């Protein structure tokens, strides 16, 4: 079976690395120099490297060449055990579901439970439930 | 292809049958690749709705289906090379999942994720 390698990266880039090796591998599949990775992994709860599956070491060192986001994890390349091939992949709860409790960090509300009754389908507006906390303008001037 | 690789990272969805994952000019133009014929997503927007949720995360670049362990994990090796994703959260209602099972077409739950 493959081997799953590891690959360091700048923290906040994760997705766009995963848009441009896609990119890299789709431009030059077709060349006399193509690319012999099977995939990377980039999960969501994690920020600052990436994985990647080849069979040894020199396949990625020579993949991701040229590439000036992955320069600072080039001179070292870490292999998991084979135990670690599972874990990845799992996920603890996406998280978007009507009826159910959320978290606000910005506003007046801040570090307070509510609860989510509808959902726009345009993605760009969400309604919450949560009891007002204002003093109904008797103190302020 | 280029077709298959999302253009821009906002607004982006996930299917529920294969996952996968493009943009939504890319769903709403192209569709679901994977599954077409026993989808009917091409042309309109309120399917792409209806099945495709945004509840989803992971990203995997599958390129090899045929020769890799991610890919019999995840019961994807008779699908095209994509983007695809590790957990989709979501369930079609009781109107559509229903002639997948007559027309020949097992519906699985490609929520790998645990709860709680
Ligand atoms: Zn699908």
């Amino acid at each position: 079976d493959p081997n799953l390698w590891t690959v360091k990266c700048k923290i906040g880039e994760e997705r766009a690395t995963a848009i441009s090796l896609m990119r890299k591998f789709i431009a030059y599949q077709f060349t006399d120099t193509p690319l012999q990775i099977k995939s990377v992994v980039a999960p969501e709860h994690v920020k600052g490297y990436i994985y990647v599956e080849a069979y040894k070491q020199t396949h990625v060192k020579q993949a991701i060449e040229g590439v000036g986001n992955l320069r600072l994890g080039y001179w070292n390349q870490q292999m998991v055990p084979i135990k670690e091939m599972t874990d990845v992949l799992k996920v603890v709860k996406a998280n978007l579901k009507p009826k159910s409790w959320v978290r606000l960090k910005r506003g007046i509300y801040k570090d307070d439970i509510a609860q989510v009754d509808y959902v726009e389908p345009s993605q760009n507006t969400i309604s919450l439930k949560m009891i007002p906390r204002i003093d109904y303008d008797r103190i302020k001037a | 292809a280029l077709e298959t690789v999302p253009k821009d990272l906002r607004h982006l969805r996930a299917c529920l049958l294969c996952s996968l994952v493009k943009t939504i000019d890319q769903f709403e133009y192209d569709g679901c690749d994977n599954c077409d014929a026993y989808l009917q997503m091409k042309g309109n927007r309120e399917m792409v709705y209806d099945c495709t949720s945004s509840s989803f995360d992971g990203i995997i670049a599958m390129m090899s289906p045929e020769d890799s362990w991610v890919s019999k994990w995840q019961r994807v090796s008779n699908f095209k090379p994509g983007v695809y994703a590790v957990s989709v959260t979501g369930r079609l209602p009781q109107g559509i999942v229903r002639e997948l099972k007559s027309r020949g077409v097992a519906y699985k739950s490609r929520d790998t994720a645990i709860k709680t």
